[PDB]
């Protein structure tokens, strides 16, 4: 499986983080800081954010059905809005890629760490 | 929780004119909203989506905007084929929830009714019954009334009406009248009559034949 | 080529269930949502609720969240809406849509027509309406068809197989006794008829049963042989 087995393996380990988003410093600060470089979100698409308790789109609050803001387009002259995810994945991608990343974090990692082993030995 | 409300519930307009229809919303919902079109006796198309911008194929005499609590749709040199009833939804916060509907109607000009009328086919007399139908198409406006005459006398039971709305093309609505009885009580009688009122001219407009018809043009 | 076809039109006795299909087509079916929509016969349009392919998520609106559940099968390509408990006025159309890639809803199925009733599935008759001897300088003649007996709506109206547009009026069934009827008309030049010959096309879909009627001058020998 080779590449499938690391998909999976990746994919569960970011949902499982996801679930206890809120409670991980350690995961929270490195799923942020992941999804601010390589510009992405979640898992197979910023849709994974649908299984944190808060954001699940049935949810009651207004975390519900959004995204949180590291996932919007961070890289701009713009301050921080921490609502700039919100009420977004219930739409179709192309509605927001415009607002958020869209693409999942899983495959862009992966093929950053392949294209970049030349330097990662020697 | 987010209920949307459309302004004009049954609004009416002269070809050529402007007319503006709104749609408000309960909470802010930002740009998310869409406009569709549904001609009557078809499906819904879409009309305009996130509040500005027109989907491909409407023709640019449509325009839309507005802010977060109230839209505009407005139509400008109005056409005939637009009519239709009109909606309203909002996107931004799930569910998903429409507008209550509003219907539009072209003002014309004063026509009045081609009628026709039917007798019941031999076809039909071979099941047991017969139907004489009476059409009344092309006229304008909506308000009409028919009756029907069995030898003089109105019948106004087993009377079966319909109404169309407006036809895209001609700003017309059309009317048909069916009467239904046994061939029993059909041939018992002879003149069959239908009998319309519209306004537009005193002398009502009335068409008949008598079951004997066919005995006047032979003289068999 | 973005299409969707839906299930064909369902009877089903009070407090049955149906299985409405929707196939997709021209897309990557689980990239994109699936919505439902239901318009009750003399109402406009009503909102189920939002399915999503690759995930299974669903979200549903309050109302229908017990008489409805939404599920699609990936390999199918296609969705599927279960009601349950249905009510005598759950009988309406139901429309499967995908929304283009910006917010609106671009693409609507045909509708699928769901009748909650007892009555069952009466095959329509279908007799001609030409006219007797009248007066016919009047322009244009005027010929129809009648559609009488027919359960449960809808019934597909054509003229000539699609030949003739303008002027034709397909006026809406109405319920009488527990039974509808239709009626429909087409203006065509006086002098065409019957040089030209004018034919109706009925298609219903419940009886599968299309029957092409032949509108014919009234043959005034006919009536007195009789």
């Amino acid at each position: 499986t080779f590449r499938q087995q690391t998909i999976d393996f990746l994919n569960d380990n970011i949902r499982r983080g996801i679930e206890n988003y809120y409670d991980d410093l350690d995961f929270k600060n490195i799923m942020d800081f992941v999804q601010k470089k390589f510009k992405c979100c979640g898992g197979e698409d910023y849709r994974d954010w649908s299984k944190n308790q808060y954001h699940d789109c049935s949810a009651p609050g207004p975390l519900a059905c959004g995204v949180p803001y590291t996932c919007c387009i961070r890289d701009t002259t713009e301050v921080v809005n921490t609502m700039c995810g919100y009420k977004t994945i219930d739409k179709e991608r192309f509605s927001v890629q415009d607002v958020i990343y869209v693409r999942g974090c899983t495959n862009a990692v992966i093929i950053w760490f392949m294209d970049n082993l030349e330097v990662l030995f020697q | 929780d987010i209920q949307m409300q459309q302004s004009p519930s049954s609004l009416s307009a002269s070809l050529g004119d402007t007319i503006t229809i709104t749609c408000h919303a309960s909470q802010n919902i930002n740009a998310w909203l869409s406009w569709y079109q549904q001609k009557p006796g078809n499906i819904p198309k879409l009309l305009i989506y996130k509040a500005s911008n027109l989907y491909t194929g409407v023709p640019s005499r449509f325009s839309g905007s507005g802010s977060g609590t109230r839209f505009t749709l407005t139509i400008s040199s109005l056409q005939p084929e637009d009519i239709a009833t009109y909606y309203c939804q909002q996107g931004q916060s799930s569910p998903y929830t429409f507008g209550g509907g509003t219907k539009l109607e072209i003002k014309r000009a004063d026509a009045a009714p081609t009628v026709s009328i039917f007798p019941p086919s031999s076809e039909q007399l071979t099941s047991g019954g017969a139907s004489v139908v009476c059409f009344l198409n092309n006229f304008y406006p909506k308000d009409i009334n028919v009756k029907w005459k069995i030898d003089g006398s109105e019948r106004q039971n087993g009377v079966l009406n319909s109404w169309t709305d407006q036809d895209s093309k001609d700003s017309t609505y059309s009317m048909s009248s069916t009467l239904t009885l046994t061939k029993d009580e059909y041939e018992r009688h002879n003149s069959y009559t239908c009998e319309a009122t519209h306004k537009t001219s005193t002398s009502p407009i009335v068409k008949s034949f008598n079951r004997n018809e066919c005995l006047e043009v032979l003289f068999q | 080529q973005v299409h969707l076809q839906q299930s064909g039109p369902e009877l089903v006795k009070p407090g049955a269930s149906v299985k409405i299909s929707c196939k997709a087509s021209g897309y990557t079916f689980s990239d994109y949502y699936i919505n439902w929509v239901r318009q009750r016969p003399g109402q406009g349009l009503e909102w189920i609720g939002w399915i999503f392919p690759g995930s299974g998520n669903t979200y549903y609106n309050k109302e229908f969240k017990v008489k409805a559940t939404l599920t699609v099968d990936k390999s199918s390509s296609t969705a599927h809406m279960f009601l349950s408990s249905l009510t005598s006025e759950d009988s309406a159309v139901y429309f499967c849509v995908r929304r283009y890639d910006y917010d609106g809803f671009a693409f609507w199925g045909l509708g699928t027509l769901v009748t909650v009733s007892a009555a069952k599935t009466t095959p329509p008759s279908v007799y001609p309406l030409a006219p007797g001897s009248a007066a016919q300088t009047n322009s244009m003649v005027t010929l129809g068809c009648l559609v009488k007996g027919y359960f449960p709506e809808p019934v597909t109206v054509t003229w000539n197989s699609g030949s003739l547009s303008s002027g034709v009026h397909t006026f809406p069934a109405v319920l009488q006794s527990d039974l509808y009827t239709l009626s429909s008309s087409v203006t065509v030049p006086s002098s065409t008829w019957p040089s030209q010959t004018v034919t109706c096309n009925v298609a219903h879909p419940a009886s599968s049963t299309k029957v092409d009627k032949k509108i014919v001058p009234r043959d005034c020998l006919e009536v007195l042989f009789q």
